[PDB]
């Protein structure tokens, strides 16, 4: 069974909602489980507390940088950084999780949620989940963002983990 | 009142726009790569004794997106095209930059620099007779510049402005 884990967003510290996600352990493990460790916590280190630097309406909303807490950061459970698993799934319109980069295998934290189709990102980002529960979070995270993604409020992930 | 410059920061991705812009605006400059979908700046300045309003566009490199640049290049007046010393694949993506410039504006008059950035670095790959005999071949000046020690990073900006007076009082 692929794992499931929540994210409880909060907007300047106030509680929003809950996200939840399955994770696609079923077609991409490696990814997976590095997003449910950094999900649990277990390694020590993960998203708790971290934020989403980047929400740019239309697109996407993105974060997972919990080393630097900038954008610039993030490390994985297996190192700074991990190879491209695979390709095999796309981005296919609002709800994907895929892992952000800087170009071929620099996978680490960071990640982001679609808010809508982003198929040119095929091929590019490795898709490894989708949100499950708590979308209408994810779309009132939108109006939080702009065009270039900087955000008006400081929108973070206050808990998380597995369920 | 005081003249308004609308410059535009382009070249490959990672050769140090932002750090460049930043260096200018805020005086300071991290090794940290944070990149760019598009950040506009604006400071004053005095330049030949004339005080004017740099209206900043620091650009994506990111080359997936480089069909949606055409807008940001007919509004912009003059374009720092940055490389970098170290990177030779920075330097041979200028043409490309210039030609799509002067496509888009369609004139072979754009004021333009030559921007290699990096230069505080021990690896360079790209010879500074081999950029300057590039920017001859353009008809416009050549740079070079650090983010990091802040070498040459007014003079690049000052000498785009200078550029664009050039084009506006022909
Ligand atoms: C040209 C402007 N522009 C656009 C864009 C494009 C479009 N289209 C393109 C598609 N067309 C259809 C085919 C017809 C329609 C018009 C429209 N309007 C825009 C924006 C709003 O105009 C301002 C984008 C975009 C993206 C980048 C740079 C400029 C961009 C960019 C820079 S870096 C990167 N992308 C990958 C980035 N890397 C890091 O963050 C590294 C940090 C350090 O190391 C870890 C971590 C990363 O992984 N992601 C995770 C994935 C989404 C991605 N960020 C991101 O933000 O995409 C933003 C956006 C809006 C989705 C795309
Ligand atoms: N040593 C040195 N490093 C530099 C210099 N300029 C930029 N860098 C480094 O190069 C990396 C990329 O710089 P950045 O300014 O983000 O480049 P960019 O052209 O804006 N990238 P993008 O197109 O993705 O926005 C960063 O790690 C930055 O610290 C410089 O003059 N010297
Ligand atoms: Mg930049």
């Amino acid at each position: 069974v692929n794992p499931t884990v929540f994210f409880d967003i909060a907007v300047d510290g106030e509680p929003l909602g809950r996200v939840s996600f399955e994770l696609f352990a079923d077609k991409v493990p490696k990814t997976a489980e590095n997003f449910r460790a950094l999900s649990t916590g277990e390694k020590g280190f993960g998203y708790k507390g971290s934020c989403f630097h980047r929400i740019i309406p239309g697109f996407m909303c993105q974060g997972g940088d919990f080393t630097r807490h900038n954008g610039t950061g993030g490390k994985s459970i297996y190192g700074e950084k991990f190879e491209d698993e695979n390709f095999i799934l796309k981005h296919t319109g609002p709800g994907i999780l895929s892992m952000a980069n800087a170009g071929p295998n620099t996978n680490g934290s960071q990640f982001f949620i679609c808010t809508a189709k982003t198929e040119w990102l095929d091929g590019k980002h490795v898709v490894f989940g989708k949100v499950k529960e708590g979308m209408n979070i994810v779309e009132a995270m939108e109006r939080f963002g702009s065009r270039n993604g900087k955000t008006s409020k400081k929108i973070t992930i206050a808990d998380c983990g597995q369920l | 009142s005081m003249t308004e410059y609308k410059l535009v920061v382009v070249g490959a991705r990672g050769v140090g726009k932002s750090a460049l812009t930043i260096q200018l605006i805020q005086n300071h400059f991290v090794d940290e790569y944070d990149p760019t979908i598009e950040d506009s700046y604006r400071k004053q300045v005095v330049i030949d004794g004339e005080t004017c309003l740099l209206d900043i566009l620091d650009t994506a490199g990111q080359e997936e997106y480089s069909a949606m640049r055409d807008q940001y290049m007919r509004t912009g007046e003059g374009f720092l095209c940055v490389f970098a010393i170290n990177n030779t694949k920075s330097f041979e993506d200028i043409h490309h930059y210039r030609e799509q410039i002067k496509r888009v504006k369609d004139s072979e008059d754009v004021p333009m620099v030559l921007v290699g950035n990096k230069c505080d670095l021990p690896s360079r790959t790209v010879d500074t007779k081999q950029a300057q005999d590039l920017a001859r071949s353009y008809g416009i000046p050549f740079i070079e510049t650090s983010a990091k020690t802040r070498q040459g990073v007014d003079d690049a900006f000052y000498t785009l402005v200078r550029e664009i007076r050039k084009h506006k009082e022909k």
